[PDB]
């Protein structure tokens, strides 16, 4: 036969070492990232990304720098679709949240509506 | 152009000094608050206004490629001097 | 040969300038020239006007042009400066 | 659906390995206090084995258990041979850490942690 | 440098300090930031 | 002590909700007109199962299930909440 | 493009392909993939149940004879559902020659022991214990070799973190080192550094 | 279908006609570069980096003007389309000055990021560079003009979305400047987006100047709460604090832009905060103490009220959880006084249909209408993206926009009508000629502003609006999905308490007054202690010392929008969250904790202990508060035009004026906005 039949839910949550105030008050969230506004560029859209809740930062006393006693503060997660940011995050007992993927819709562009002879897309300037 | 608190504590040329009710102070207790006593702000202000012939100055900062990137100042208001963005010496058009 | 403009005592948007009545019929003859609804073509005609009248053009002829054709200031700006004619100093 | 195994071909090959596992650990916590010269006693540590294998008790998967059952045979062996030290045993005593607080009106007093 | 002295400046020290370390002019470091967060200050008068 | 308000969810478009449309389309104007200071709270969603939820006096709630009702059955278990009032 | 380009070499590219095929056809039963990179290293992507039969092929056919287990890596890559890519990178004195070997797991299905294959990779299995959490059936002795004898978790995991969950400082109190919750009195500043501009059209993946 | 056959590196695609090759070569993932070519503005063609070789064609076109023609083959990554790239990076950085390190565009800069993709790698310009006069357009744009690229976005932005026309060129040549050419401040509500699209550092912020670096930032996706939009947003935050507030895209609210108060009140978040709690002394002054005697002076007073002993108010940024939080707590009480500050007519069916306090149609329904009815607001301060959702449904769909107020400027022409209410009654009787208008169109539009509500007659306002929606709706040539009736709302948390079912306005509060007051963030003013007894118990739970804490005997200190992850429901019905950005100042906590805090101290512990639990007990007043990013559509306007029909409330003379008539009165209206500095300097500057 050489293979069983497990027909549990995959949970890995007691393999993985981490401690279970970090299992089960995180809230992943499983999101496309928006486009920095600031640039046209879209390459930095195309793969989905898991984050988790932001936790207190705080001010070192010493040198004001931001202490932070979260360790899943910096952990960011690529994945390639949305259903496999979902099984990572259902496998390690993550309650995650989903954003849906937000695409721009197709734009008409006319050069030429610029200089219409009717309509008020007439540009008055160029 | 250091100031001084009226906790006694010495002003920092970016102005932070320890409130009184604040228990940080603590740290300079029998030790020194090491501050910079040459503030730059005050010493750009000593420099004299360059006054050029030209519309547009370079500047670099000096010693070529010891100094800054080199940029260049347009000098068509006549209300304000030209200054550079990275030394902070300022020109003026002499017309 | 800048071309911002500031505010001084003889070049202000209180420079007084008003056309005369013979110029407002030839800014009329001017506009019927072209399409109701295309009357900001009439702004380099009657800018031109505007310095046939005065010799230059103070902000105050370029106001007038942009207040009697209905144009915002602005393009009456890009004009006066892109033309090597429209003498934006007396 | 169809895995491969790692020892244990169903659930009570699985649960026979964890019911090993902790025979083991049971005879060893007394020669662990003895050797390591732990402050705790016998019964504390078979308490904490005992909470050890507790808090595993939910998981339904043979794999999942198999690969527990072979964790917890690695921490046996560096147990028994002494590849610990003292502080790695009491590592499961968290004994400096500070209790956190457990209801939501401390939580909500000491800070914003749900 | 009495062969060839280094170039003046105005900031540069005059007097040279050795290690300061240990005594009570050593270096103690600080936040060299104001206050971010603005506190709300209640008025001083009753509000009868 | 007695109601407070009325919540009734529902569906735009299932058919489990349909006669909850049909208490709306037709019998809640009269039921406002006859309980005029009553809040009764409709809120259309997507795929919810059809509810009635009744707070009474003291946040208390009791919960109705609306599933696949006619608007007789709906107006029933309404005037039922109406009258008890517990 | 002469002096700041890298020269390609064609001879080895066509001869590793060649040798690429070869492996291919005579092992059809666990071998998926054949690639070669453009500068010139082979991959053989295999099934995980020809661990032995492919390594054992290379290390003993007269044509392969990569006898020298040089490496021998897991990579995590959290978007798959075989999580983690075990890579073999062998060398051939013989033929002077280097070919890797890849295979999968996820963190439940055991992956068989290269041991009796290359002892070699006796600690680097071990390794891939102790770093993803990959366990490897029949081995002689599977343990950690490098994190702590307690040590909670597989670090080169990419959902572990960089700082880890506990630290250590000596107690006075228990006159003990202590493991607590970790606290950082500066966190790491993550830097988001990726351009939103593409760098590569060669590598340009089809979109939706 | 008519879609055309072309070509991207050989790879076949088929378009629509009129599709640019720009967009051809979006549709199989290619991003081609460029500067001035924006998607939401008009097309320009002369930045000329989008040039790109047509196959069998020995001549490069502009990419993001010229349509496909059936059969073209595309070469994006050709010799020539990569040296015309090439040559036009170089001179775009011929005159660019040296500013990169001193710049506030570098790490997030197009000119850089495209320069390292597509240019070259060094430099043969051996002449001196132009340098620019700067130029002075207001507080918020920092101007440094000598990094222009003359892409021209500045002026198409102004121009087609702003509607401004106040930018331009002058000059000719290399010496052509864009400016204002006098000294003329361009202060817009939209007027911060010309810092996002501009793609060099020649337009940037003032506020966030030198502050921060791209790199470094934390990106928090979040939502606006400055008005009832519900604008996407980034907040950015940098080691635990916020630096700056981008926007994000969303195509159906904001479609990438965000008003000025959105992008620059932040400043009002780091002052005057509610940071511990406050308790009155025995001299009566407001003292620092602790949650357990705060909540426990609270609690106490709270146990010795029932029925309408205790009332609520909620204020303007208030979330909807500590909106169910406060109602639970106070119907514990067996209260049901739960107010809000801006008022809804509850004539008729009043807050139990959603449909008639909803913009029913959608702000993305605006690009459907042809005819849209303004009644009794101002939705470019209002509203000021659902009036750039106007604005471009003018420009590009020729839509008629008729206004019944005060004859504002909306930055588009619109039909004035006049500003008395009893147009709305010679429009709901066809003898008003806008009628017919309305009778013909084929998707009208009614937007009632819920400013026009605050009036004594707003029952009456809302009962000829919904007349004349449901003239049009029953009758004329309307669908029936097709939703007429709308109201713009202005306040964030206003549509959240609807939902949950609050009673909008305080007239519940000034009919029995309460020996105990909350005031959930609730500064406007509207019931002061001149409308309590002798000694009423004010409890104030906010982020701001603004209005409503001088007056508290107890100052529970909240979070604000940045600081919680947070339930706000737009204009349109859609259910948004924030995520937390920082956590809140000092001892200030979320506030559906608080209120959860002080029900467990009173003895009245409410059945949730995690925000998801919270969430369950908001989908159980009403389930469409947790179905995040979805519209659900309210029927029922037949219903609620007949329960508005029972009560004949009559219109008063005063004419329809909105409060907000100038760009002065529109960066101060919410506690965050008052207590901002960069918002002060905007007053400033719009007052001189
Ligand atoms: C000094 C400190 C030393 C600490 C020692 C740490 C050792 C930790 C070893 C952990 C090994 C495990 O937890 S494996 C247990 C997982 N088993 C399962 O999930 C299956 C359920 N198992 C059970 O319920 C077990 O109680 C039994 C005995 C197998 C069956 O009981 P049920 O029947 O009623
Ligand atoms: S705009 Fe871009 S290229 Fe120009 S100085 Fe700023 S960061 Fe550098
Ligand atoms: S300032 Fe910026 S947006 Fe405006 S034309 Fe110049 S480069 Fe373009
Ligand atoms: S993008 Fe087409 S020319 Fe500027
Ligand atoms: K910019
Ligand atoms: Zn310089």
């Amino acid at each position: 036969t050489q293979l069983i039949t497990v027909d549990e839910k995959l949970d890995i949550t007691t393999l993985t070492g981490v401690p279970e105030e970090h299992i089960k008050t995180r809230k992943a969230r499983i999101f496309v990232p928006a486009r920095n506004n600031m640039q046209s560029g879209v390459n930095n859209t195309k793969k989905w990304k898991m984050e988790f809740d932001t936790r207190e930062r705080w001010e070192n006393p010493l040198m004001g720098w931001a202490s932070t006693a979260d360790p899943l503060s910096n952990l960011v997660l690529t994945f390639s679709t949305k259903e496999d940011a979902i099984a990572f995050a259902e496998k390690n007992g993550w309650s995650y949240d989903v954003e849906e993927r937000k695409v721009p819709k197709p734009k008409s562009k006319s050069y030429g509506a610029n200089f219409s002879w009717n309509k008020r897309t007439r540009v008055s300037t160029k | 152009g250091v100031r001084t608190s009226p906790t006694g504590e010495k002003v920092t040329h970016t102005g932070q000094v320890y409130d009184d009710e604040d228990y940080r102070r603590v740290r300079f207790v029998g030790r020194q608050k090491e501050v910079n006593e040459n503030f730059a702000i005050d010493l750009i202000a000593e420099q004299p206004v360059s006054q050029v012939g030209s519309r547009v100055i370079s500047c670099d900062g000096g010693g070529g490629a010891l100094g800054h990137p080199r940029v260049y100042i347009n000098l068509d208001k006549e209300t304000k001097t030209g200054t550079c963005g990275y030394c902070g010496l300022q020109f003026r058009q002499q017309h | 040969a800048l071309f911002v403009h500031r505010d001084t005592p003889k070049n202000n948007p209180e420079t007084p300038f008003d056309f005369t009545p013979e110029n407002y019929k030839r800014i009329e003859a001017i506009v019927k020239n072209y399409p109701e609804g295309h009357k900001a073509a009439a702004v380099l005609p009657v800018l031109d006007l505007a310095q046939r009248q005065n010799g230059w053009l103070p902000i105050s002829a370029m106001n007038k042009v942009a207040e009697i054709l209905q144009v915002p200031p602005m393009r009456v700006y890009e004009v006066a400066t892109f033309y090597t004619m429209y003498n934006r100093k007396p | 659906t169809s895995v491969k195994p790692i020892f244990s071909r169903d659930m009570n090959e699985a649960k026979r390995r964890v019911r090993e596992l902790y025979r083991a650990w049971y005879r060893e916590v007394p020669n662990t206090v003895h050797l390591f010269q732990l402050d705790i006693s016998v019964k504390q540590g078979r308490d904490k084995v005992r909470e050890m294998f507790k808090k595993n008790a939910h998981v339904t998967d043979p794999r999942v258990v198999d690969l527990l059952v072979i964790k917890g045979k690695m921490e046996l062996e560096e147990t028994i041979n002494v590849w610990k030290q003292r502080t790695h045993v009491m590592r499961f005593f968290h004994e400096t850490e500070a209790p956190r607080p457990k209801d939501f009106l401390s939580k909500f007093y000491v800070g914003h942690d749900p | 440098p009495t062969v060839k002295p280094p170039t003046a400046r105005k900031f540069i020290w005059t007097n040279h300090k050795f290690n300061l370390s240990g005594t009570p002019q050593q270096y103690v470091p600080y936040s060299t930031t104001r206050k971010k967060i603005q506190e709300w200050v209640p008025p001083s008068t009753p509000y009868k | 002590l007695g109601l407070r308000e009325i919540r009734i969810h529902l569906c735009q478009r299932s058919p489990g909700s349909q006669g909850v449309r049909d208490f709306i389309e037709k019998r809640y104007v009269e039921l406002k007109k006859a309980n005029p200071d009553l809040p009764i709270l409709i809120r259309e969603c997507s795929d919810v199962q059809p509810k009635l939820w009744a707070r009474y006096a003291f946040g208390q709630e009791k919960n109705v299930s609306l599933n696949n009702f006619s608007a007789d059955q709906v107006t029933r278990a309404l005037e039922n909440v109406l009258s008890s009032k517990a | 493009t002469r002096p700041t380009v890298r020269p390609r070499n064609d001879v080895a590219h066509k001869q590793l392909s060649a040798f690429g095929e070869y492996v291919a056809e005579i092992l059809p039963k666990y071998v998926q993939q054949v690639q070669v990179s453009c500068f010139s290293e082979l991959e053989i992507c295999i099934h995980p149940d020809g661990v032995i039969p492919v390594l054992t092929f290379l290390r003993d056919h007269s044509n392969a004879q990569f006898k020298s287990l040089a490496d021998l890596t897991a990579v995590d890559i959290p978007t798959r559902q075989n999580r983690f890519e075990i890579v073999y990178n062998l060398l051939s004195l013989r033929f002077n020659s280097r070919i890797r070997v890849k295979t999968y797991t996820d963190e439940l299905t055991p992956v068989e022991s290269s041991v009796s294959v290359y002892k070699a990779a006796n600690w680097y299995e071990r390794e891939i214990w102790d770093m993803f959490g990959v366990f490897f059936a029949n081995h002689p002795d599977l343990r950690r070799i490098l994190t702590d004898y307690g040590f909670e978790g597989h670090p080169f995991r990419k959902d572990f973190p960089l700082s880890g969950y506990v630290e250590l400082r000596y107690d006075d109190e228990v006159k003990r080192v202590v493991a607590e919750p970790v606290e950082l009195a500066q966190e790491f500043r993550k830097f988001d550094l990726n351009s939103p501009w593409e760098a590569f059209p060669a590598y340009r993946q089809p979109p939706e | 279908s008519n879609l055309i056959e072309v070509f991207v590196d050989g790879q076949s695609v088929m378009v629509e006609p009129g599709t640019t090759v720009l967009q051809a070569c979006e549709k199989v993932g290619m991003q081609i570069p460029r500067f001035c070519y924006h998607e939401r503005l008009s097309v320009a063609g002369n930045c000329r980096m989008c040039l790109v070789e047509i196959e069998k064609a020995p001549k490069v076109v502009a990419a993001c003007a010229m349509p496909v023609m059936k059969g073209w083959n595309i070469l994006t990554n050709s010799e020539k389309t990569k040296k015309a790239r090439e040559g036009v990076m170089e001179f775009l950085l011929a005159n660019h000055p040296l500013d990169c390190p001193i710049c506030d565009q570098g790490g997030e800069c197009d000119l850089q990021d495209q320069s390292m993709m597509f240019g070259s790698d060094r430099s043969r310009f051996l002449e001196g560079k132009r340098a620019v006069e700067d130029k002075n357009i207001g507080p918020l744009v920092k101007t440094i003009m000598t990094r222009c690229i003359q892409c021209t976005r500045c002026i198409r932005f102004a121009s087609e979305i702003a509607g401004v026309d106040d930018l331009g060129t002058t000059g000719r040549g290399n010496d052509m400047q864009v400016g204002t050419y006098i000294e003329k401040m361009f202060m817009s509500e939209l007027s911060g987006n010309i810092i996002d699209i501009c793609p060099v550092g020649a337009l940037t912020s003032k506020p966030y100047a030198f502050t921060a670096r791209p790199w470094e930032t934390r990106k928090t996706e979040s939502i606006d709460v400055m008005d009832a939009v519900g604008s996407n947003i980034v907040v950015s935050t940098r080691t635990g604090e916020v630096m700056r507030i981008l926007p994000r895209m969303h195509e159906d609210i904001n479609e990438e832009w965000i008003s000025d108060k959105t992008r620059f009140a932040y400043d009002g978040l780091k002052r005057q905060r509610l940071t511990e709690p406050m308790v009155r002394n025995e001299k009566g002054l407001l003292t620092h103490t602790t949650w357990e005697d705060a909540l426990s002076r609270v609690a106490g007073m709270l146990q010795s009220c029932q029925g309408n002993d205790v009332a609520a108010i909620a204020g303007g940024l208030v979330d909807a959880e500590a909106l169910i939080a406060l109602k639970d707590l106070l119907n514990r009480v067996d209260s049901d006084t739960l107010c809000t500050e801006e008022v809804f007519p509850t004539a008729g069916a009043g807050t139990d249909l959603r449909s008639n306090y909803l913009l029913n149609t959608t702000i993305a329904g605006v690009e459907e209408a042809d005819v849209v009815l303004l009644v009794g607001t101002n939705p470019r301060f209002e509203a000021p993206l659902f009036n750039a959702r106007i604005r471009k449904s003018w420009l590009h769909n020729d839509l008629k926009v008729a206004l019944i107020g005060s004859p504002v400027d909306l930055t588009y022409r619109y039909d004035h009508l006049g500003d008395s209410p009893k147009i709305l009654q010679d429009i709901a009787s066809g003898s008003h000629p806008f009628s017919q208008v309305l009778q013909e169109a084929k998707k009208p539009m009614v937007v009632l502003g819920s400013s026009a509500l605050q009036r004594n007659d707003g029952a009456a306002i809302l009962a000829a609006v919904s007349n004349i929606a449901q003239k049009i709706r029953t009758s004329s040539g309307v669908t029936g999905d097709w939703k007429v009736m709308n109201i713009l709302h202005r306040i964030a948390s206003q549509v959240a308490a609807l939902d949950l079912g609050y009673k909008p306005g305080v007239e519940a509060i000034r009919k029995n007054p309460p020996k105990m007051l909350f005031l959930l963030g609730a500064d406007g003013g509207c019931v002061t202690r001149q409308d309590l007894p002798k000694d009423c118990f004010i409890v104030y739970q906010g982020h701001h010392g603004d209005v409503g804490a001088p007056i508290a005997d107890v100052i529970l200190p909240g979070a604000a929008y940045t600081e919680k992850s947070a339930t706000y429901v737009n204009t349109e019905g859609r259910a948004q969250q924030t995520k937390v950005a920082v956590m809140p100042p000092g001892l200030a906590r979320e506030d559906w904790k608080i209120i959860r805090a002080l029900s467990e101290i009173a003895g009245m512990t409410l059945p949730y202990d995690t925000l998801d639990q919270v969430r369950n007990r908001l989908e159980e007043v009403s389930p469409n508060l947790v179905r995040y990013d979805d519209v659900e559509g309210a029927n029922y306007f037949q219903q609620a035009s007949e329960l508005s029909k029972l009560v004949n409330q009559q219109l008063l003379a005063d004419p329809l004026v909105p409060p907000q008539l100038t760009i002065k009165d529109f960066y101060m209206t919410d506690s965050i906005s008052r207590a901002s500095q960069t918002m002060a300097k905007c007053v400033k500057a719009v007052t001189e």
